RNA sequence: GUAGGGGAGCGUUCAGUCCGCGGAGAAGCCAUACCGGAAGGAGUGGUGGAGCCGACUGAAGUGCGGAUGCCGGCAUGAGUAACGAUAAAAGAAGUGAGAAUCUUCUUCGCCGUAAGGACAAGGGUUCCUGGGGAAGGGUCGUCCGCCCAGGGAAAGUCGG
RNA sequence: GCGAGAGCUAACUUCCGUAGCCGAGAGGGAAACAACCCAGACCAUCAGCUAAGGUCCCUAAAUGAUCGCUCAGUGGUUAA
RNA sequence: AAAGGUGAAAAGAACCCCGGGAGGGGAGUGAAAGAGAACCUGAAACCGUGGACUUACAAGCAGUCAUGGCACCUUAUGCG
RNA sequence: GGUCAAGAUAGUAAGGGUCCACGGUGGAUGCCCUGGCGCUGGAGCCGAUGAAGGACGCGAUUACCUGCGAAAAGCCCCGA
C-alpha cells in the first residue's frame, strides 16, 4: 500500500532546513542545543 | 492407483510441445543429451514417427509434418532418414546413460539415433 | 629433557600426513556425511568414491584429500602405496556473520546464519598391517 | 501452532540421524581404459562403454 | 572501591560440578542441574545410608532363619531357643556362620532345641 | 525446624605493615583418589608468558539459579518448512579450474491501453568500457543493479 | 476427636469453644496417602531390645498352639 | 551502538609442495611460529574424532545404597 | 569321541550412555594501557578589524582525520 514516506526535496526543505530551523528561536534552540550535543548536522547537509 | 501409459513432468500442453521439439532435436543432431527421464519418454514418441516417415507418400510426409515444425528437419527425416532404416524391423534409437550433473545432481544420458 | 623451555626448542614438531581446509563455506553436519565413507580406507579408492560421491561437499574434501597426500609424500618422504586415511573429521568454524540484520521484533525471523565450515582436514598414514 | 514441548536430548536427536548414513558407490575397473567407474554407465576416463561412446 | 564477582564463581561451580561422574546428561555437564540433582541427591545419602543397617538387618536374618528352616528350626524357633540359653549372645552376623559352616550351625540348632525341650 | 533474634567464622577486591616468591617461569587456566566441623585450603602434574602468595590490621561497587531479569555466545526444533505468483521450456555451440543458471545460434511459450515507449517526482554513478568472484544474489555463477579502476553528461532558442 | 450454633443432625462446608498434629516434623505403620496410629532425626557403625503395626509368596517375622463360628469368597459395596 | 593485545625487535614467513582460490604442509626467522597476522591467556555452553566398559523384553525426577563383572595404578594396590 | 534329546549359556551394535584422550567453536578469567571518573588547585568570556559552528577547497599519489587556507598539510620577522 502506499506508505507513510513520500520523499520530497522542496518539503524536507522548505521544514527542518537550517533556514527554517533558524526562522523562530525554539528552533535556533535546537540548533545550538544539537551543536554542543556532539555534532548532529542540521537538513541541509542531511 | 493409476495404471496408465503416459508420464508428464508438467502440463497436457507443454508434454506434447516438448516431446516435439526434443524430437525434431534428436532428428537434427543425430544424438543429443538430456535428462535420462526425457531420454526415456522420447524414445519410442521419435520411433513411431520415423515409422510414419517410412512408407513415403505425401501422406505420410504431411503427417511427419505436423509434430516437424521445420521443413529441413522434416526433409531429412522423409527423403535422408527413413529410408535409411529399412531392413530396420523398427527401432533404431538407443539409450546411454552418461553420469550425474553438478547444479541439480541429476543424472543425465544421450539419446542417440 | 632439561626444561620445557628447552623442549621446545629441541624439537620444531611436526604434522604428519596433516592438512586442513579452513573456513570452507558448508555445512559441518552436512560435511561430515561425505567424509564418512572415506575414513579409513585405501587412500586411491577414497579418490574414487569421493569422485563419484552426488554431494557437493564432495569436492572441497577431495580436494584436501589429494592435499593431504600431497603433503605427506612430498613433505614426509612417504610411500604413496601403502598410503591410507589414518583419520579425517569435521570440527565446526567460525559461522558467517554480515553487517546486517539488526532490529528488534521487526520481521526479525530468518536465518542469516550461513553456518561455519566444519574445517576439513583428513590426517593420511601408512597401512602398518598390510 | 502445534509447538515441541522440550528441547529433545543430544542423545534422541543423535539417535534420530541414526539413519542418514550416505550408501557409498559400489565402483568397477573399466575394462578399457582402467581406471574406476559404474555399472550399466559410460567410462567418464575414457569413454568407453561396450567399444567407445563419448569424446573424452 | 569494587570487587567483580571474577574467579569465584567460576572455582564453585566446578566444584559441584565435579561430584557428577555417571549422572546422565545434562546432570553431569550444565551447573544448575547438577547441584540440583545434587540437593536430591543429598537427600538419598544420608536417608538411605541410615537405611542400609536396615538392609543388612533384613539380609542376615533371611539367611539364618534359611538354615534354621533347612535343619528344622525357624528364625523364631532358632533365635528363641538361642536366647533361652543365656549362653548365646550369638546374634549378630550369626548367617555367615550358618551359610559357611554346616555343622557349626548343626549344632547352634541342636543346642537351641536343647534350650527349647 | 519456617519467618525472626544471637554467636562463631570462610572467600574476593583495594589499602598500610611484615615475610617473602618469580624467565631453572608469576597470575590465570586444566586434571587429581589429600587435608579441614563447613564456607574452604594445600600437594604434585599439564598449560601459560609476566607478575604474585602468605600473616596482621583497615576500607568495600564483596559472594547468584531463579526476578517472563541484562549483554553475549551456543543449542532444540532438523537437514524440517521454505526458495516470493502454475507466462512452460528445448537442443546445439562457445568459454571456463569448475556451467541446468554466462555467451551465441535455432526453436518454443508469455505481455502487447503492456509485462512496449516517453516524462515528472524521487534515487545518485546504479550508464558505458575493462577487469573481479569474498560477501550481497533465496541454488549455481565464468554472471549482475554486486567489487575495483577509467571514461561518459556539452544549449542565445528546450525546463528554471 | 470431643461440646455447640448455623446447614439437610449434607459437604475435603461455615463459625466459635477444646485437646492434639500439620503448619515449621524427618523416621516406622495405615498399598499410595499433611492431619490418623507409633514415636521427635547431633555425628559414625555390615551390633542388640522394642512401639504402632505385623509373622502363606511378592518383603523382614509361628503355613504357631487350644477351644469354637462361618461355605458366603462372607471376609473384601448401606438400609427399611 | 559494539568497540583493545604478533614480537624484545618486522626480523612479518624468500623458496618448495596440494589448489583457480581459500586454506593448509615444509623451509627460514625468532627464546618461543606450543607468537603467523580470524596473531596474550583461551574458561563454560555447544560440535566432532579415537579409546575403555557398556546397552536392542523394558516402564523411567535420571539419583542413592548394596553386591558382582570388566578395565586402569602419578595424593594411587587399595583405605582404591 | 559321532547323531538324537533335554537344558542352560556367550557374542554381533544400526545407533545410544558414562569416563578418558585429542581437536573445534566461543570469548570468561588473569595480565596490561593507548581510555575514562572527581577531588583539590589553576584559569575564565569570544564576536562588525566577521564569532561560535560549518560548507567547499589545498596536497606528485588523497578516499577518513589532522593542519591550513587561492599566498592553502602553508608565508614573512624575532627567540630557543
Ligand atoms: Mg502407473
Ligand atoms: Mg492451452
Ligand atoms: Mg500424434
Ligand atoms: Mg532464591
Ligand atoms: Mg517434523
Ligand atoms: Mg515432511
Ligand atoms: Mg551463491
Ligand atoms: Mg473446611
Ligand atoms: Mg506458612
Ligand atoms: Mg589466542
Ligand atoms: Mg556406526
Amino acid at each position: 500500500m502506499k506508505r507513510t514516506y513520500q520523499p520530497n526535496n522542496r518539503k524536507r526543505a522548505k521544514t527542518h532546513g537550517f533556514r527554517a530551523r533558524m526562522k523562530t528561536k525554539s528552533g535556533r534552540n535546537i540548533l545550538a542545543r544539537r551543536r554542543a550535543k556532539g555534532r548532529h548536522q542540521l537538513t541541509v547537509s542531511d | 492407483h493409476g495404471k496408465a501409459g503416459r508420464k508428464l513432468n508438467r502440463n497436457s500442453s507443454a508434454r506434447v510441445a516438448l516431446a516435439r521439439a526434443q524430437a525434431t532435436a534428436l532428428l537434427r543432431e543425430g544424438r543429443i543429451q538430456t535428462t535420462l527421464t526425457k531420454a526415456k519418454e522420447l524414445r519410442p514418441f521419435v520411433e513411431q514417427l520415423i515409422t510414419t516417415a517410412k512408407g513415403g507418400d505425401l501422406h505420410s510426409r504431411r503427417l511427419v509434418a505436423q509434430d516437424i515444425h521445420d521443413k529441413d528437419v522434416v526433409r531429412k527425416v522423409m527423403d535422408e532418414v527413413a529410408p535409411k532404416y529399412a531392413e530396420r524391423p523398427g527401432g533404431y534409437t538407443r539409450i546411454l546413460r552418461v553420469g550425474t550433473r553438478r547444479g541439480d545432481g541429476v543424472t543425465m544420458a544421450l539419446i542417440e539415433l | 629433557f632439561r626444561n620445557k623451555k628447552q623442549r621446545k626448542q629441541q624439537v620444531k614438531l611436526r604434522k604428519p600426513g596433516f592438512a586442513v581446509a579452513k573456513y570452507v563455506r558448508m555445512s559441518p553436519r552436512k560435511v561430515r556425511l561425505v567424509v564418512d565413507v572415506i575414513r579409513g580406507k585405501s587412500v586411491q579408492d577414497a579418490e574414487d568414491l569421493l569422485r563419484f560421491i552426488p554431494r557437493s561437499a564432495s569436492e572441497p574434501v577431495a580436494k584436501v584429500l589429494n592435499s593431504a597426500k600431497a603433503n605427506a609424500l612430498h613433505n614426509d618422504e612417504m610411500l604413496e602405496d601403502r598410503l591410507f586415511v589414518k583419520e579425517a573429521y569435521v570440527d565446526a568454524g567460525p559461522t558467517l556473520k554480515r553487517l546486517i540484520p539488526r532490529v528488534p521484533r521487526a520481521r526479525g525471523s530468518a536465518n542469516i546464519i550461513k553456518k561455519r565450515t566444519s574445517h576439513i582436514t583428513i590426517i593420511v598414514a601408512e597401512k602398518g598391517n598390510k | 501452532h502445534p509447538v515441541p514441548k522440550k528441547k529433545t536430548s543430544k542423545s534422541k536427536r543423535d539417535m534420530r540421524r541414526s539413519h542418514h548414513a550416505l550408501t557409498a558407490p559400489n565402483l568397477t575397473e573399466c575394462p578399457q581404459c582402467h581406471g574406476k567407474k559404474l555399472s550399466h554407465h559410460i567410462c567418464p576416463n575414457c569413454g568407453y562403454y561396450d567399444g567407445r561412446q563419448v569424446l573424452a | 572501591p569494587r570487587a567483580k564477582t571474577g574467579i569465584v564463581r567460576r572455582r564453585r561451580h566446578k566444584k559441584v560440578l565435579k561430584r557428577a561422574k555417571g549422572f546422565w546428561g545434562s546432570r553431569s555437564k550444565q551447573y544448575r542441574n547438577a547441584f540440583q540433582t545434587l540437593l536430591n541427591a543429598a537427600t538419598y545419602e544420608y536417608r538411605d545410608r541410615r537405611n542400609k543397617k536396615r538392609d543388612f538387618r533384613r539380609l542376615w536374618i533371611q539367611r539364618i532363619n534359611a538354615g534354621a528352616r533347612l535343619h528344622g528350626m525357624n528364625y523364631s524357633t532358632f533365635i528363641n531357643g538361642l536366647k533361652r540359653a543365656n549362653i548365646d549372645l550369638n546374634r549378630k552376623v550369626l548367617a555367615d556362620i550358618a551359610a559357611r559352616e554346616p555343622e557349626a550351625f548343626k549344632a547352634l540348632v541342636d543346642a537351641s532345641r536343647n534350650a527349647r525341650q
